[PDB]
RNA sequence: GAGCAGAGUGGCGCAGGAGCGUGCUGGGCCCAUAACCCAGAGGCGAUGGAUCGAAACCAUCCUCUGCUACCA
RNA sequence: AGCAUG
RNA sequence: GAGGUCCGUAGCGGUCCUGACGUGCGAAUCGGUCGUCCGACCUGGGUAUAGGGGCGAAAGACUAAUCGAACCAUCUAGUAGCUGGUUCCCUCCAAAGUUUCCCUCAGGAUAGCUGGCGCUCUCCGCAGUUUUAUCCGGUAAAGCGAAUGAUUAGAGGUCUU
RNA sequence: UGCGAGUGCCUAGUGGGCCACUUUUGGUAAGCAGAACUGGCGCUGCGGGAUGAACCGAACGCCGGGUUAAGGCGCCCGAU
RNA sequence: UAAAACAAAGCAUCGCGAAGGCCCGCGGCGGGUGUUGACGCGAUGUGAUUUCUGCCCAGUGCUCUGAAUGUCAAAGUGAAGAAAUUCAAUGAAGCGCGGGUAAACGGCGGGAGUAACUAUGACUCUCUUAAGGUAGCCAAAUGCCUCGUCAUCUAAUUAGU
RNA sequence: GCGGAAUCAGCGGGGAAAGAAGACCCUGUUGAGCUUGACUCUAGUCUGGCACGGUGAAGAGACAUGAUCGUUUUUUCACUG
RNA sequence: ACAGUGCCAGGUGGGGAGUUUGACUGGGGCGGUACACCUGUCAAACGGUAACGCAGGUGUCCUAAGGCGAGCUCAGGGAGGACAGAAACCUCCCGUGGAGCAGAAGGGCAAAAGCUCGCUUGAUCUUGAUUUUCAGUACGAAUACAGACCGUGAAAGCGGGGCCUCACGAUCCUUCUGACCUUUUGGGUUUUAAGCAGGAGGUGUCAGAAAAGUUACCACAGGGAUAACUGGCUUGUGGCGGCCAAGCGUUCAUAGCGACGUCGCUUUUUGAUCCUUCGAUGUCGGCUCUUCCUAUCAUUGUGAAGCAGAAUUCACCAAGCG
């Protein structure tokens, strides 16, 4: 998504390839906005069970 | 500023100077059945979003202070609305400042 | 903006499953009197790749 | 150039009716030193004004540090 | 409980 | 005799010469030189996806020489404080770029400057002028042995420190 | 001293200005920027400044004669 | 503009046990994934292999629990009033309140003194933050000063190493 | 200062040469693409209320100084149409 | 008998829609407010008068710092008196204001407009007229009256805010106050609502829209009213050259130099301005090629040296050739 243009993905655009906004989003997001990690309870490298 | 709680001043109904209790006027609670309010409600009802302007660019920090004067005569009970110049601080019946004393 | 690809996948134009060479639905047999009370047997004829 | 912030015990800092921890001095403990204990001393960048009275408030100077200074 | 050095 | 293996035909593509041409053979072609060439390969036909939609190994790329929102008709003679144009003669009069207000500074409203039509009178009134009286002013000049603010140099006194 | 005055309607264009003698603010200065008074150019041709928007003279119906303004009178070129 | 861009295998997160996850649709017992079932479907980041992957949950996100003061709409309840009406109690989600999470977006200091010639300063004191840039790497396609300083390459090099 | 018909082959000084109502800059109370902590809305989605929408049995209640009987609010369990 | 559906209610909702994103300005941006006001000056002795001209101030404060009356005189200095002093308190003398009057500045003021006391609420109710900006419109502010009711003083008088010049705000909507007020519509009563008159809730872009960015993917109408490149005026800065003569040059101002001062030229630097050019005059360098200038490096001819020779400096005619 970061490799696209802002017209066609909420992640594209910018003079650097960066997301520019948190990837985690609420489950109650409209279609078009619901991209990335969906309603993540936890994120990062799992360390344990 | 400081204003005493009793003022001897003209009473329109009696036609002569009488004593008056002095208090501060506060704006009353808005009615739901004022003609303008119910016109506004009927215009808001529906689709179209907000219709009348909302004021945002406030500029004045101070409001004019308005004194409510109650005639003390037992059967007169007249009231007048009396405004004075605007000031940041206000009080009723403060202590009478006295000069020539240590501070 | 435009409709995004994950939003286009639900219209089923070019995102439908390629199912011409699939051999069928993999389903157990329908329940019946014999299966509910006793049993029946079958011979395993083929083992194929779909 | 224009904007902002900061000048105070030897050195780092707090803060309208001059202090903190460290440093220093003197005496304790110790064979002695550091550690520890008991005390003491040391001073609001400059100028003018408001206020009864200011390190603090308001202006002007002397230093210092940061943010800018685009577009052809 | 804490006890470094010559 | 394996390999998204190498050189290299056909095919597919399009590097460099920034070569040719550049009112061209051509609204993208030509030559030499190039990349790949058993694979994520090339290709006909059929078929599906249609405009704020499609499709995109992602360049805002392609969607009939049209794409950072196709094309056709209509609403529509859309709006323009902004450019350009605005058709015969003669006679008489003849300016303004200034005041106040406006999301006002390429624009208006308003006063001023103009013209036209008159009317009421005349054959006392007025004046971008002087004179005679009468007031008003604080600029040029001057002053600092006069106030305020500066500022140079010598004198004479004293116990005033 | 000079001169006929008063008064009412309707009204277009204009609301980018510029220059010069004296006064004058900013700026080193400017064919710079900003004001005061008067006159010009814009809206204006004509004689002179060789040439020129605003300089000097003078303002304009079509002509004949005469005379002047400012500026000129070696030749171009009218006039020592 | 053929590239350093995109893709890629690999790595790592996230949601979902079907009345479900993601998505389409004006609408229906509508439809795609789905002839599918976690070794799967869907959503993101990084980019083979080798070696590593430091600290921060203060901010902004996401997420788990609902009983303390809280707030909190419509409907319903009660009371007063002649009635419209007003008042009161009650009180969902969501915000606040309390945990977690950085292979989520992101972030990762300054000032003084000191070693027996100077120079550095391992060491000390101090103000401070959520944490104060760890392992590595460089005038790099990232360094203004800058044509940095040394060495090498040359007769001489703002170039290269 | 000077200048003499009509021409041919070259040439790139000049015509402030040609093409296109400057694409840079500014103005317009002209737009569009995109973004968000701009303003005003909105699809979707989460939650509450009323209707579809029934049958019982218990618990906690308001009722018609203890209990009973029959009116209703709610919690739980069970039933099916 | 809950999923679910129908209809309401609250939350979330750049997924999507519509729209806005001031002005002035030595181009625009950033900065600033010269956008509403006040004092001195500019400002040219009536009044008026500009620039992002100069020096400043304002969005307040005051139950008294408003109103009367009475009684006093201030800043400062001199001379004295236990502690006491540079500076506490007392006394006398001089003292035109050199003090104070809320604040910026200007004006004004001495048995007061200053200081201290006494009594008070003219900072109240009402209709007109006038001045200031001005269009002779509004607001704000102010001035003379007039009619009530009061304060104060023995009284004449003075007072409807602050000694004067600033300190503030329309339509619509809401809110309070006032009348034995009018309407609330076929008639009557009572709530309610609407009127009329006076205050308040505010628009600081202050005669008063409700409002964030980016475009190097861009478009349109125009603009030389307006920048970037060239040309024009100017020459601060840059470059070059003079005049004077403290000193240097072991002596010696001037062979060669030349401080402190001062006068110019040039348009090969940069600025300053915005006159031409936005229905287009092709932007830096390098290559190639021509010509011109002199402010002369070398070459020809000369003059001076702190010129013995050699080499080297200063200057003159001189751009022919490098
Ligand atoms: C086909 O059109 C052209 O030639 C191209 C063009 O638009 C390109 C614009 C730009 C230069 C900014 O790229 C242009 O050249 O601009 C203008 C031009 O047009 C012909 C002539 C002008 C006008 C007077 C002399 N000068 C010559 C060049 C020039 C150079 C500039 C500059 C402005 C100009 C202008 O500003 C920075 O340097
Ligand atoms: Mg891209
Ligand atoms: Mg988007
Ligand atoms: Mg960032
Ligand atoms: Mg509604
Ligand atoms: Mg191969
Ligand atoms: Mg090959
Ligand atoms: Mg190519
Ligand atoms: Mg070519
Ligand atoms: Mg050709
Ligand atoms: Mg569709
Ligand atoms: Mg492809
Ligand atoms: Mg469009
Ligand atoms: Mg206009
Ligand atoms: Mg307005
Ligand atoms: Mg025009
Ligand atoms: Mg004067
Ligand atoms: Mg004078
Ligand atoms: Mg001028
Ligand atoms: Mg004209
Ligand atoms: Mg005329
Ligand atoms: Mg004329
Ligand atoms: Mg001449
Ligand atoms: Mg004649
Ligand atoms: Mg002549
Ligand atoms: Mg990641
Ligand atoms: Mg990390
Ligand atoms: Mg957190
Ligand atoms: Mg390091
Ligand atoms: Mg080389
Ligand atoms: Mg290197
Ligand atoms: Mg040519
Ligand atoms: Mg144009
Ligand atoms: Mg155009
Ligand atoms: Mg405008
Ligand atoms: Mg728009
Ligand atoms: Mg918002
Ligand atoms: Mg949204
Ligand atoms: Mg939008
Ligand atoms: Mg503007
Ligand atoms: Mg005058
Ligand atoms: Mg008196
Ligand atoms: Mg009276
Ligand atoms: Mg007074
Ligand atoms: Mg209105
Ligand atoms: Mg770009
Ligand atoms: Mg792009
Ligand atoms: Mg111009
Ligand atoms: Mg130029
Ligand atoms: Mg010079
Ligand atoms: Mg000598
Ligand atoms: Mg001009
Ligand atoms: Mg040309
Ligand atoms: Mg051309
Ligand atoms: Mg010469
Ligand atoms: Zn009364």
């Amino acid at each position: 998504g970061v490799a696209m243009n802002p017209v066609e993905h909420p992640f594209g655009g910018g003079n650097h390839q960066h997301i520019g906004k948190p990837s985690t989003i609420r489950r109650d997001a409209p279609a078009g906005r619901k991209v990335g990690l969906i309603a993540a309870r936890r994120t990062g490298r799992l360390r344990g069970t | 500023v400081n204003v005493p709680k009793t003022r001897r001043t003209f009473c329109k109904k009696c036609g002569k100077h009488q004593p008056h209790k002095v208090t501060q006027y506060k704006k009353g609670k808005d009615s739901l059945y004022a003609q303008g309010k119910r016109r506004y409600d009927r215009k808001q009802s529906g689709y179209g979003g907000q219709t009348k302007p909302i004021f945002r660019k406030k500029a004045k920090t101070t409001k004019k202070i308005v004194l409510r004067l109650e005639c003390v005569e037992p059967n007169c009970r007249s009231k007048r609305m009396l405004a004075i110049k605007r000031c940041k601080h206000f009080e009723l019946g403060g202590d009478k400042k006295r000069k020539g004393q240590v501070i | 903006g435009r409709v995004i690809r994950g939003q286009r996948k639900g219209a089923g134009s070019v995102f439908r499953a390629h199912v011409k060479h699939r051999k069928g639905a993999a389903r157990l047999r329908a329940v019946d009197f014999a299966e509910r009370h006793g049993y029946i047997k079958g011979i395993v004829k083929d083992i194929i790749h779909d």
